[PDB]
């Protein structure tokens, strides 16, 4: 478990998360305002119908 | 839309986030059930679940 | 560290923010006690009864 | 490109180097800003005015 | 060095200084006050507000 913990401490010691005041989702990165972060999700169900 | 093409009126559920100069926010505000409130990094994912 | 914080990430905790240490000696007599809180963390403590 | 030299609150040095296209507005500017800071919205370290 | 992209780029360590062409503040904990008052005179007599 430990060589994920360094894993998680880059993401701590790079990039900011945040689960943002109205339960949106904000992320800020530590050095940029350019900075190459997309990100598509997408559900079990999400899209098709019957 | 998630893949990057034109996010029409029906991509509801298929988009990318949206960015800001150092910042970037997924823009759905993810509310506990009932509570019109927010959740926080520890808080269990049921709360919401549809 | 505790991570009752939820968090299998137990670096948000007390033991990472703050620790404490205790001397006392064998050969000349003397006893002290010190704690320590890192930088970016004050600490207060609360009693039931002790 | 920005050119910086920058001594924190601490009191800590650091110099910076950093592109500007020509249409940053000053917000675009006090948006970097915080991240060029390290007073990243997660947390505050200095109050700017223009 | 180069690059010096909007994922800004930094340095850091410079340890002392003696005497600089620097920034600007009028706050501070300590006073001169006679010369102060003089220098803030002069602020009238430049109508400086800034």
């Amino acid at each position: 478990y430990t060589q994920i913990q360094q894993l998680m401490k880059d993401s701590q010691a790079t990039v900011d998360v945040s689960m943002d005041y109205k339960g949106r989702i904000s992320v800020t990165d530590k050095l940029s305002s350019g900075t190459n972060i997309e990100i598509s999700l997408s559900d079990s169900q999400s899209g098709q119908f019957p | 839309d998630t893949d990057g093409n034109a996010a029409n009126g029906a991509d509801y559920d298929n988009v990318y986030f949206e960015k800001n100069g150092n910042t970037v926010y997924g823009n759905v505000s993810q509310v506990i059930k009932g509570s019109n409130a927010y959740a926080t990094d520890s808080t269990k994912l049921s709360e919401v679940m549809a | 560290n505790t991570d009752d914080n939820d968090n299998k990430n137990s670096n948000d905790d007390v033991d990472d923010h703050i620790n404490a240490s205790f001397s006392y000696d064998a050969k000349t007599g003397d006893g002290l006690f010190q704690i320590n809180a890192k930088s970016g963390f004050k600490v207060a403590i609360e009693d039931k009864g002790t | 490109t920005l050119y910086v030299q920058g001594t924190k609150p601490d009191g800590t040095s650091f110099k910076s180097a950093v592109l500007v296209k020509p249409e940053d507005t000053l917000e675009d500017v006090m948006e970097n800003i915080g991240a060029l800071y390290g007073n990243t919205p997660n947390n505050k370290v200095v109050e700017v005015s223009m | 060095a180069p690059p010096f992209t909007t994922t800004s780029t930094v340095q850091n360590g410079p340890n002392f200084s003696f005497s600089a062409n620097n920034s600007l503040t009028i706050d501070e904990p300590n006073v001169d006050i006679i010369k102060d008052l003089d220098s803030m005179i002069d602020a009238v007599l430049k109508g400086n507000m800034r």
